[PDB]
């Protein structure tokens, strides 16, 4: 009966709220992650491997 | 002619290296298969290495044997070979009877026998015909010149040296060849009979495979083990020629065994296509 | 809860043979390693003997060797240490002791209540100190040291701390140098390095007055220090 | 009328959404990035495998310590590992055989637990008594739960095949929040790094971001084509990834509300199990159903190295934080540890 | 390796010792998946959010399984059988129990487990194929050309058993085949088809790994 109208009102108030929000662009996006996977990758042992001598699964 | 006895050397180095590798590919899907490192494969190792044993430290020199007349190695050195390949050939024949049990069980006591049989009572039975394997013919080849009268092969011969007294040697075969197989023809004829109930309940296959793998100890094993009953009460009746090929015609279930019972297996015979072409 | 209750002990001749027994009830007896500690009529605080988790592993000092022996009953939560051909060295307090051994664990967190016996290569740890005068609200720094590095190649320093408070028996601080033990309050604190070690309290208080004990767990023996004492003024 | 005038406002919704998103993409993530050196090629070697499961290993998780990781199996035993010296440090039996998550606390004072149960299980590590006892029992969940995540000690999100998720107040044992909007199971739960959102995928091909304190979702995400079975945020907290059974990675952003790369390859058809990222995000590691898992480079979509050590699937996969390791978890009852 | 850490290594070893011995306890019993639907009366086969119960008999141990759009069916992946429980009276709800069975059936985790299916309430057929109120050849329009290879009642339930057989043999080339069973509320003998079953089950896995049958 109503619970098909109150479904779809609350389907047109949640898409109403997502399509109301702040939205940056690709490549400021883009450019983010970029400078934040060289700003760290001195400390990421998995891209540089690390010598034996710091390993403690060696 | 040399020209013409070299094709035997060559055929029985060929048999030698294809029983080798045989038991290799075994050796190997044991541990490069991981779902083969089962209780089950257990016995299967078992048998291929004691068909390792006969493949190197008993038909090459054979091989030589028939070729050099003599026994170009010492006596006491001689009766290694002979404790040797009869300590391998009855470890073959005992994980054989071992199998046909452990077979036999499984159809049987589908439900009981698996989940109760652990590793430790697998251990006991392959260890145990082993044991009955190894103290069965070492004392009665090294220790029966040493302990009654002395030597009596002539120096350019070697045979096991108590064929002569037809006493020990049918209870020798019978304890060794005849009671095993005895059982195992009656214990594969019952693992049929179960297989026609359960087709009846819910053939062509089941009575192939059940006869390729019993009718290749009786083969394989049969007349040699009939020359040396006639050998009993005879002295030379039987030719020396026969005698041999007698003698290597045992040989031979060392190479048929790793197909007739790991090879059966379908997640053996992947492994051994796959080490066969995409070695790794 | 957790409660280690002791018994046996008496009047025993010298050269004679006694049995202590301590019972446990409230914890996972099985899954603790348990020891035996004693401490001499007036003196200081000594190990005795070790038995694992499992019965397994059995560990003694060279005192009581060959004449002592220790076993577990797990089905009976209990523990007993049969002792043969006992001397007049022998006779002090016997604590029992539990333990367990994982990583991140506490080992020698409870301590039993003791029983009196009165018969009618080695890693030394100096704690110089013997009494310090002490005033309420103060802070109080106790040295020790030892005459190995008890920093071992995997990170940790096997060093321990223990109080004793007249009348009770001792009670964990701070294991591996660093860590304290669950109820302790956060005014202790342990640092230093390997021959030397620091426990310091700030803002001492009432009952935290006693014995203070050092202890290696590098290196069966396992030794403890002499003890250093706090006082009032 | 009346559901035909509320239908019509959604379909408008719908594509006044996408054509917003498409004003943004002004340039690909590929074409931005198609400057940077390549890793090259990825050599990690097995280090320490960790033997004792009898049984499929279905979930693992890191402890904040980098050290110390507890692993779920289908017999009933939750197993804590040293994983330096390759140790046991508990054995806690299930009461339910049937797991399929396993959390271990950013304290490592509890561990918790879940599977056909419909129960989430909270156990005490750190107790008197020297053994491991159940503190919490948690239940209000009408469908399995998939995944669950510690906030702290006292709350945790449980993720169902109810199609929806929960917050708990572990103390009180009840829902202090629920999350409701998705349409199938939801299967997968990741937490930001602020905490105060988390990501849910689910079998409606579609991911979900929701705030904890609200209990609000607030963007929706739906690039897929099959379930969503694993999904971890970018280490920024801007982005994030998720696996499908579709053989494909996809790699959301926060901000602009969209997909920006995509990771896949001709020769890959099985689904993908369980994503996670390296410390610095360069590297994502996915583990799929073809018996071993696979090092993107997140930056550029191509296939730094392979992780073929396992014999049956890889159902669970972990980064430390450290990132000096990466422990694999697969349904043949082993864990390997990777460097 | 020190002093803690080396008695850390014992209680390892103790906990491996507490894993394989309660491993081997798990391996001795055989774990059943029950399904059906509402009507099906699956609750009562054996008389004795996961609901298990457990039964022996002739002294080997089963574990059974109740649950209760199946994505969790990965789990079951190597249990022993499923069993199915169907209501062969109710003629309307049939063609929703054939195509939850070729479900089942064509699982992809589930291509190598045996099925025993339970066509329950056979006693509620019986006394609705002899009144005639209802047909089932309306359901399905070839009980007309109907033939037994009362007759009205057994080519009735030989009818509803092809069904559900025809999908079996359908496809998984022998692999695993179903294990057709007709019950009702008053039968006791349930717990012993099982069995006989799922002997049938191992038996043909070990004639399978003997390249036997
Ligand atoms: C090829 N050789 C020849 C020698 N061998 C055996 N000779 C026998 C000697 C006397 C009586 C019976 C046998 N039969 C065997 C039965 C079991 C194990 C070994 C033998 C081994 C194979």
């Amino acid at each position: 009966n109503t619970a098909s109208i109150a479904q779809a009102r609350k389907l047109v108030e949640q898409l109403k709220m997502e399509a109301n929000i702040d939205r940056i662009k690709v490549s400021k996006a883009a450019a983010d992650l970029m400078a934040y996977c060289e700003a760290h990758a001195k400390e990421d042992p998995l891209l540089t491997p690390v010598p034996a001598s710091e390993n403690p699964f060696r | 002619t040399v020209w013409q006895v070299v094709f035997i050397a060559f055929l029985t180095g060929i048999l030698a290296l294809v029983t080798i590798i045989g038991n290799i590919l075994v050796i190997v899907s044991f541990k490069v298969n991981k779902q083969l490192k089962t209780v089950n494969n257990y016995f299967l190792l078992s048998l291929a290495c004691a068909d390792l044993i006969i493949g190197v430290i008993s038909m090459n020199l054979f091989t030589t044997y028939i070729i050099m007349n003599r026994w170009a190695l010492g006596n006491l050195a001689c009766d290694l070979w002979l404790a040797i390949d009869c300590v391998a050939s009855n470890a073959s024949v005992m994980n054989l009877l071992v199998i046909s049990f452990d077979r036999y069980f499984s159809i049987t006591r589908p439900l009981t026998y698996r989940a109760k049989r652990t590793t430790k009572r697998a251990g006991v039975m392959i260890g145990l015909a082993w044991v009955i394997s190894f103290v069965l013919w070492a004392p009665a080849i090294l220790f029966w010149q040493y302990f009654v009268g002395k030597r009596t092969v002539p120096p350019g011969e070697c045979f096991i040296q108590f064929l002569s007294e037809p006493t020990i040697t049918f209870g020798t075969a019978i304890a060794g060849f005849y009671m095993p197989v005895t059982i195992m023809t009656i214990l594969y004829w019952r693992i049929y009979k179960e297989t026609e109930k359960r087709t009846k309940e819910l053939e062509k296959k089941a009575a192939q495979t059940l006869s390729a793998i019993l009718l290749a100890f009786i083969i394989t094993w049969t007349p040699y083990n009939i020359m040396v009953l006639v050998n009993t009460f005879c002295d030379s009746c039987i030719p020396k020629t026969f005698w041999n090929l007698g003698y290597w015609l045992c040989y031979i279930n060392s190479t048929v065994n790793p197909v007739c019972y790991a090879l059966c297996n379908k997640t053996f015979r992947t492994t051994f296509k796959m080490l066969l072409l995409c070695q790794c | 809860d957790v409660q280690l209750v002791e018994s046996g002990g008496g009047l025993v001749q010298p050269g004679g043979s006694r049995k202590l027994s301590c019972s446990a009830s409230g914890f996972a007896f099985s899954s603790f390693g348990m020891h035996w500690v004693r401490q001499a009529p007036e003196k200081g605080l000594e190990w005795v003997a070790y038995i694992s988790s499992g019965s397994g592993t059995i560990y003694y000092a060279d005192t009581v060797k060959g004449r002592f022996t220790i076993s577990r009953d797990d089905p009976k939560n209990t523990l007993f240490l049969q002792m043969t051909s006992l001397r007049s060295e022998d006779t002090a307090m016997y604590y029992c002791v539990r333990s367990i051994y994982y990583y991140g664990s506490s080992p020698f967190d409870f301590w039993g209540q003791g029983t009196t016996l009165t018969v009618s290569s080695d890693i030394v740890m100096t704690q110089a100190t013997s009494s310090v005068p002490v005033t309420p609200g103060e802070s109080v720094s106790i040295s020790c040291r030892s005459s190995k590095s008890l920093l071992h190649s995997n990170g940790n320093t096997y060093l321990y701390w223990f109080l004793q408070r007249p009348g009770q028996s001792p009670q964990l601080l701070i294991y591996r140098m660093s860590n304290l033990a669950s109820g302790v309050p956060d005014r202790f604190s342990g640092s230093g390095s390997g021959t030397a070690f620091t426990l310091t309290i700030s803002r001492l208080e009432a009952e935290d007055v006693g014995v203070y004990y050092c202890m290696q767990h590098l290196e069966y023996p396992l030794t403890f220090g002499a003890g250093t004492k706090l006082e009032l003024k | 009328s009346e559901l035909d005038q509320l239908r019509q406002e959604a379909e408008q919704l719908k594509n006044q959404i996408r054509d917003a998103r498409k004003a943004c993409a002004d340039a690909t993530l590929s074409q931005i990035t198609n400057n940077i050196d390549p890793v090259g090629r990825i050599q990690m070697r097995t280090r320490r495998t960790l033997r004792g499961h009898l049984a499929k290993i279905y979930a693992m998780h890191w402890g904040t310590d980098s050290r110390l990781l507890v692993s779920a199996s289908q017999d009933g035993k939750l197993i804590i590992w040293d994983s330096y010296t390759t140790n046991k440090v508990h054995a806690i039996p299930l009461r339910s055989s049937w797991v399929m998550t396993c959390a271990y606390a950013p304290s490592g004072n509890y561990v918790a637990c879940g599977g056909l149960d419909n129960i989430c299980s909270i156990y005490n590590l750190k107790t008197r008594e020297g053994n491991v006892r159940v503190s919490r029992e948690l239940a209000g969940h009408t469908g399995y739960l998939s995944c669950c995540r510690f906030l702290d000690d006292n709350q945790i999100v449980t993720s169902s095949g109810d199609t929806t998720c929960a917050l708990w107040d572990i103390e009180t044992g009840q829902q202090t929040t629920t999350f409701t909007g998705h349409t199938g199971d939801v299967m997968s739960l990741s937490l930001a790094p602020d905490t105060r959102l988390f990501v849910s995928g689910a079998c409606d091909a579609s991911a979900k971001l929701w705030d904890v304190r609200e209990g609000m979702c607030r963007q929706t995400f739906t690039g897929h084509e099959s379930d969503i079975n694993a999904i971890c945020f970018f280490p920024n907290g801007n982005a994030f990834a998720t696996g499908s059974d579709d053989a494909t990675c996809r790699l959301f952003d926060l901000r602009a509300d969209q997909e920006l790369m995509t990771y896949s390859h001709d020769n890959i058809i099985c689904g993908i199990t369980s994503v996670s990222f390296s410390k610095s995000g360069r590297l994502l590691l996915a583990g799929y159903d073809d018996f071993n898992c696979n090092v993107w480079d997140a930056l550029k979509a191509d296939r730094a190295g392979v992780l073929a050590g396992h014999d049956n699937r890889v159902s669970c996969l972990g980064v430390t934080d450290d990132g000096m390791a990466v422990a694999t978890g697969s349904w043949d009852s082993f864990l390997k540890i990777w460097n | 390796v020190s002093a803690e850490d080396k008695a850390a290594a014992e209680r390892s070893k103790m906990i491996d010792k507490n894993l394989r011995e309660d491993g081997e306890k798990a391996r001795r019993t055989l774990r059943l998946l029950l399904l059906g639907a509402d009507n099906s009366g699956k609750s009562t086969i054996v008389k004795q959010g996961i609901f298990e119960t457990k039964f022996q008999v002739d002294k080997v141990n089963f574990h059974m399984f109740d649950v209760g759009r199946r994505k969790w069916i990965q789990c079951f992946n190597d249990v022993t059988a499923i069993i199915f429980v169907v209501d062969s009276s109710d003629y309307n709800r049939l063609q929703e129990a054939l195509n939850d069975f070729k479900s089942i059936w064509n699982n992809r985790w589930l291509r190598t487990i045996s099925v025993i299916l339970f066509l329950n309430k056979q006693d509620l057929l019986a006394e609705k194929v002899l009144a005639g109120k209802s047909k089932i050849e309306d359901y399905f329009p070839e009980f007309a050309r109907y033939t037994t290879p009362d007759p009205r009642v057994t080519r009735a339930k030989y009818f509803i058993r092809k069904e559900f057989v025809d999908i079996s043999t359908a496809s998984g080339d022998g692999r695993h085949i179903c294990y057709p069973h007709f019950t009702c509320a008053v039968d006791t003998e349930n717990a012993r088809r099982i069995f006989n079953d799922c002997k049938d089950i191992i038996l043909q896995m070990n004639l399978r790994e003997y390249n036997l049958v």
